[PDB]
């Protein structure tokens, strides 16, 4: 259980500081890439800046609209066809070969945004690149989900093992570490335990 | 005998972003994306400045810093965050920046700054 | 306390985020649906004043959530006033009104000028069809007040807002629209400002202290 | 021109301009309502191939526009654009369809086809 519980201003202040930051990157990068253009001689290298980073931008927006912004009752359903549409999109401009596997079905809202959340996690776990692959198991009442990931580097993201483990921080938690403290508070919220094994090849995330 | 400049970056839309902006005035740069990299290619070579960000996968911004001025690398050090706070500049400042800038910025405040900082 | 409904950590966070996300929704896209444009020929200077536009927009909208909305720090961490009136002015040259700052770049409690640039938001709301906003800092350090002040053709308290500040039970569940008054009022609560109106004919006048 | 006659009917003037231009590019004939600026002639109506409803700003309540528009049966064929949470469940509860609604952001692409699609059925 969580080793600390952040005010409600706490957390709101810290989750929009992430969205901001996650979504700033690139959209500076479009202004600098508009300001190569007023001046000349990198007219090519910076209108690829400009696509892709509004590509970008665009992906993150959309991820971050689910795994951050839903909201409603357990009854506002997600179909994991979504989820899997902007997990694949925003691992684009991601290290790790992203793969999804499993039915569709429909989720209760707090579900699907652990799902995505654990991504975050995997993508962490993995920061010199690899593969993260999701697989869906169980059913629409009782799933199981699987993050496996594979790479050079591999961890658990310290801060997520700290606080998965109840170990209260030495440091306090900020728009890096609220990530994976929201990540725990949304399987608390959804009745899910998430699970943290490692084997020679992989570490495998897993709730249930 | 153009200005050398060190890159260590993880977020690749910054980093292209700043290697556009700066080659465009002729800068050379280096850019690595892990601090135990920067660390070393900062122990080991000589630059003009060290462009360095906070948010790094291997290890802190700030070990990065700490690291290269406990190993007596005086390579001015300027910091980038895509987090504000005025906390995080003093931390810095505590542990050995030359100075602090956030994202998003223009390309004549991040050339003004290296100017300004490396003095030619 | 004195609000009429308290949500949960989980709650604010994700509607709080989900009003960043409704409000840069239409840059992004419109980003996107220039860059469109231009590959297929035809509207280019157009396309290319759209995109301008937009990425600035965006970047002017997430510079200030960072701050109204964002962290900064620990508890007793201060926010510069100067920087509130950079990310408000930038803020409102795409926005109808015309925006005005009155007051001495000075060190106040984080809470008390994330309040400020809320009740910013509070006062564009309550003049939907443009006019002028004005934003005066008065009071000590230790006491500071805030005097928003707008004028315009139409003149309403933002509903949401008034319903919350004078107490009711909400009629809609709280959501992305009126999670921003609730986290205005939130605000002030904590930091000990009490926010009040002043509605006549001419203008509306919504302070704090 | 001989070509598609549009009715843009918005409740923010400068979310439109985004719309306008995609629509302009394509040589339509572009007209547009600001709901904050003028309530909508209903009496004109029937002279567009297809009217846009672009809803944004929920204070704003261009929902109720598009009831009365329902309620009155309109002969001209609607499409309503948002991004907004909430109003797909309260659109399609007014008997519109799944064409008839299109979620932001959206390619270029994507608008110009569904707009043929409608007005050629
Ligand atoms: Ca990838
Ligand atoms: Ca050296
Ligand atoms: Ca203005
Ligand atoms: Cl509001
Ligand atoms: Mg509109
Ligand atoms: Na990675």
């Amino acid at each position: 259980s969580l080793p600390v519980t952040l005010s409600a201003l706490d957390l709101g202040a810290l989750l929009c500081s992430r969205i901001c930051h996650d979504i700033i990157s690139p959209i500076g990068a479009i202004n600098n890439g508009l300001e190569l253009l007023e001046e000349g001689g990198a007219d090519e290298d910076a209108m690829a800046l400009i696509k892709s980073s509004a590509r970008n931008a665009s992906a993150r927006l959309q991820f971050a609209r689910i795994a951050f912004g839903a909201a409603g009752s357990a009854g506002v359903q997600i179909d994991t066809g979504d989820a899997q549409n902007v997990a694949t999109e925003y691992f684009r401009n991601e290290k790790p070969e992203f793969t999804w596997e499993g039915a569709r079905v429909l989720l209760p809202k707090n579900k699907v945004k652990l799902l995505l959340n654990m991504l975050l996690i995997g993508n962490g776990a993995i920061p010199r690149g690899g593969s993260l692959a999701v697989r869906l198991e169980g059913s629409d009442t009782d799933p199981r989900f699987v993050i496996t990931v594979k790479g050079r580097m591999l961890r658990v993201p310290p801060k997520f093992l700290e606080l998965h483990s109840g170990a209260a921080p030495e440091e306090p938690i900020d728009a890096h570490s609220v990530q994976p403290y929201y990540t725990l508070l949304l399987a608390e919220e959804a009745g899910m335990k998430i699970s943290i094994h490692a084997t020679a090849e992989d570490i495998v995330f897993s709730a249930e | 005998g153009s200005m050398r400049v060190l890159l260590i970056e993880d977020d690749s839309a910054i980093a292209q972003s700043i290697e556009l902006m700066l080659k465009s005035e002729s800068f050379n740069v280096y850019t690595t994306d892990l601090g135990e990299e920067g660390i070393d290619l900062g122990k080991l070579y000589d630059y003009d400045i060290i462009l360095l960000d906070l948010n790094l996968p291997d290890m802190s911004g700030y070990e990065v810093l700490r690291t290269l001025r406990l190993s007596k690398v005086k390579t001015p050090i300027l910091i980038l965050s895509g987090m504000a706070g005025i906390e995080d500049k003093v931390r810095g400042l505590g542990f050995g920046a030359d100075d602090y800038m956030t994202k998003p910025f223009h390309k004549d405040e991040l050339i003004a700054r290296i100017h300004a900082i490396v003095r030619r």
